């Protein structure tokens, strides 16, 4: 359909070339399969769908903007709804559906949050084991070299600083449209690759006309063969260019997907000590959110604040 | 598992199959005419008269050159994928085999203890040994114990309770200890911690001072 | 128009197949065999749709997978994302393992591919 548009004479001339349809279609099929593999590796890291209790008794910590909103037609969190609202065939071009619909991605994300909130990292390593949320934080504090006293004595303060930070994220994503530029860019580049393929189709490429039907309608058969072949060469180059570009772009997406999957295992299903890997500051925990064609991580970190100047010594001499 | 499930080694089999196909394709494209009167260069040379032979030979050359350029580009892309896998495999050996890793689900699911590499055609197989918690029980807990107005926190552990008594355990295994001044530490009073419960923290020395 | 694909249980099990038309308002298909089901992924003919979700076997798209099950025939279903697990969260309750197991698993990675060289002449 791309090259001949069902012209019989053109198809018969394509048979004089090598097996280019097989290679172009197989390369695109391979990419299409990889795209579901990437989604599956990034989000399906949990074997069970964990659910939260009615949302209460989390120590004063408010998770309502990350957890699914029960009042909506699509059970997405307030942040996810924002991310989704913000990111924006005549020649044989077919768009295929994903295996996992947005609804299924939302269920995996919800399960991961339920796990993270009610059982810490144990839902990752083994069976989920329930723990009071404040104790989960106590362990996350020990994990950064700060004792437990700090969390419990300042539990009210910590919960309030946390709750305010989440509200700030919504304002940032809402007011700054460039925030989601990475996902918007993936969409825009693929849209352009297809638009280019479509527009190259109308070039003459040395032919008397780019319209195969004009050649067939007025030109006399032996001359039609010559002009048809000029269009075939041009269209074949257009398709080979398109596929090569999609293979390179697909590789870039795969690298991103591998990183995203790594980050979820290490930032969400655990606590990470890798510097600036799970955000700047000392990492405590992270919460994933779904977005069109990607994942958004909210990374919670501990940042030391106001300091004082003290005199020190390596040791004390007693007796 | 490896013996009974042939799909287990599918990743290595796939690398072999893709390269075999790339070469078979190169071989079969060779026999296409590409607009020439014959794909056999020898037929052109044997019957066609020299100035015409030049034209037909050139049609085959263009077709064969495109076949080779396609092959090489595909091998460069595939080579890059293999290199990425090799870099990962090398990383995993350094971190999973020549050490113990804390990277979650990097060296297998569960808590990593150790790994052992095995050789395979065109690749490496890692056997990852991990610790997996098993049967659990439901215990009551508290963030701290209130003794004499002072608040006691575990040094390395969690306070738990059965129906009548408070104990302190290691976080990952139910091995309860008597709560003593050796197991806990003190910071702050009983008013600041939310959910603090009353218990007796035992002083292991006081009896000797009393005797 | 659209591509046509065939959903095949392995031939070492059975020779029943289901056929999917990628973009047709399933109407506009001239094939037979009944069991005509309209999905977001296309017109699926020959698979029996059921209301029982299951683990995905042969994926079709848009949440739909197919399998060969009970005698046996090809069925279509919404894929399950796993069993549910309600964690008994409480502000005063903790679960602690009293035993453990040792598990050994296998991970496989390619390292190299056949090295070749081509004589252009
Ligand atoms: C978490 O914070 C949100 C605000 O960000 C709270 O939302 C309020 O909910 C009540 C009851 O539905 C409404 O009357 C208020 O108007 C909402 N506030 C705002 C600013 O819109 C929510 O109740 C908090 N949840 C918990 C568990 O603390
Ligand atoms: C540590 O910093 C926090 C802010 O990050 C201080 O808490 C604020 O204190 C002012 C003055 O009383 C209140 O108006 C704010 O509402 C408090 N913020 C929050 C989130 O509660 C805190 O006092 C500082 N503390 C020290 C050194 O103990
Ligand atoms: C405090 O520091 C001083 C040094 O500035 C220590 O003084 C020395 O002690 C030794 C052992 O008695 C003597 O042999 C030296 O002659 C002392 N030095 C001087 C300059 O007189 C003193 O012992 C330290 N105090 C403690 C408790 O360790
Ligand atoms: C056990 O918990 C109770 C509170 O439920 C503590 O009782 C308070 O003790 C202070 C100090 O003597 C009194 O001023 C309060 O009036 C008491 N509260 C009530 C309601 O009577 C009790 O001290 C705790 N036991 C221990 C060993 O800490
Ligand atoms: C909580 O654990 C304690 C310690 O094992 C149990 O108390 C002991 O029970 C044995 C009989 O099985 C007695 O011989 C000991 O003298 C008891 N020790 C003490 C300090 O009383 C206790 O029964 C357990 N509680 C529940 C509800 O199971
Ligand atoms: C420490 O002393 C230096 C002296 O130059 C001063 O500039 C700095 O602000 C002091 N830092 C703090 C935390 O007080
Ligand atoms: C903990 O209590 C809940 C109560 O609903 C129960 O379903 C669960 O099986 C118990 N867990 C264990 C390990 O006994
Ligand atoms: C748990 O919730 C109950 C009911 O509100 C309350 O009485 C109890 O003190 C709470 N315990 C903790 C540790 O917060
Ligand atoms: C098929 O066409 C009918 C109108 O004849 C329309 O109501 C229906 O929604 C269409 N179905 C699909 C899958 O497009």
């Amino acid at each position: 359909m791309y090259i001949c548009g069902d012209s019989t004479e053109c198809s018969n001339l394509l048979l004089q070339y090598g097996s280019f349809c097989t290679q172009l279609n197989r390369a695109l099929t391979g990419i299409a399969v990889e795209q579901d593999k990437n989604t599956q590796e990034v989000f399906a890291q949990v074997k069970q769908i964990y659910k939260t209790p009615p949302i209460k008794d989390f120590g004063g910590f408010n998770f309502s903007q990350i957890l699914p909103d029960p009042s909506k037609p699509s059970k997405r969190s307030p942040i996810e709804d924002l991310l989704f609202n913000k990111v924006t065939k005549f020649n044989g071009l077919t768009v295929l559906p994903p295996l996992l619909t947005d609804e299924m991605i939302a269920q995996y994300t919800s399960a991961l949050l339920a796990g993270t909130i009610t059982s810490g990292w144990t839902f990752g390593a083994g069976p989920a084991l329930q723990i009071p949320f404040p104790m989960q934080m106590a362990y996350r504090f020990n994990g950064i070299g700060v004792t437990q006293n700090v969390l419990y004595e300042n539990q009210k303060l910590i919960a309030n600083q946390f709750n305010s930070a989440i509200g700030k994220i919504q304002d940032s994503l809402s007011s700054t449209p460039s925030a989601l530029g990475k996902l918007q860019d993936v969409v825009n580049q693929n849209a352009q690759a297809l638009n280019t393929l479509v527009k190259q189709l109308s070039s003459n490429f040395g032919a008397i006309s780019s319209v195969l039907n004009d050649i067939l309608s007025r030109l006399c058969p032996p001359e039609a063969e010559v002009q048809i072949d000029r269009l075939i060469t041009g269209r074949l180059q257009s398709l080979q260019t398109y596929v090569t570009q999609q293979l390179i772009r697909a590789a870039e997406i795969r690298a991103s997907a591998n990183l995203a999957a790594t980050k979820m295992s290490e930032c969400v299903l655990g606590q990470s000590k890798r510097v600036d890997f799970c955000g700047k500051g000392y990492h405590l925990m992270s919460f994933p959110q779904s977005a069109p064609h990607g994942v958004v991580f909210l990374h919670v970190t501990y940042v030391p604040a106001q300091e004082k100047n003290f005199t020190t010594a390596p040791a004390i001499c007693h007796d | 598992s490896l013996s009974s499930t042939p799909s287990a080694l599918g990743k290595l089999q796939d690398v072999v199959n893709q390269n075999a196909q790339a070469l078979n394709t190169l071989v079969k494209q060779l026999s296409s005419n590409f607009g020439a009167i014959s794909s056999v260069l020898n037929d052109i040379l044997s019957r066609l008269c020299p100035p015409e032979a030049e034209v037909q030979i050139d049609r085959l050359i263009t077709g064969r050159l495109q076949s080779l350029q396609t092959y090489v580009t595909q091998q460069l892309i595939r080579a890059a994928e293999i290199r990425a896998s090799a870099n990962l495999a090398a990383t995993k050996m350094s971190e999973c085999v020549l050490g113990q890793s804390k990277r979650v689900d990097f060296c297998g699911k569960g808590y990593h203890l150790m790994s052992f590499p095995q050789s395979a055609p065109h690749g490496v197989v890692f056997l990852h040994v991990t610790y997996v918690p098993a049967q659990e029980k439901n215990f009551t807990t508290a963030p701290a114990i209130c003794h004499d107005g002072k608040a006691h926190f575990p040094r390395e552990g969690v306070f738990v309770s059965n129906g009548t008594h408070w104990f302190v355990t290691q976080r990952n295994f139910y091995e309860p200890q008597i709560i003593t001044t050796d197991n806990t530490f003190v910071s702050g009073n009983c008013d600041v911690v939310i959910g603090i419960v009353n218990n007796t923290v035992y002083d292991p020395l006081q009896p000797e001072l009393d005797s | 128009f659209g591509g046509v694909s065939v959903i095949t249980p392995g031939t070492n099990t059975s020779n029943q197949v289901a056929v999917l038309y990628q973009d047709v308002n399933c109407w506009r298909v001239y094939s037979t065999g009944s069991n005509v089901f309209q999905t977001r992924a296309g017109c699926l003919i020959g698979a029996e749709h059921v209301n029982n979700s299951y683990e995905c076997d042969i994926p079709i798209g848009a949440g739909i997978c197919a399998s060969y099950q009970t005698s046996q025939s090809i069925i279509a279903y919404t894929m399950s994302l796993g069993a549910e697990n309600s964690v008994a969260y409480s502000n005063n309750s903790i679960a602690i393992p009293t035993n453990f197991t040792i598990s050994v698993t296998t991970e496989i990675l390619p390292v190299s591919m056949t090295k070749t060289s081509v004589d252009c002449t």
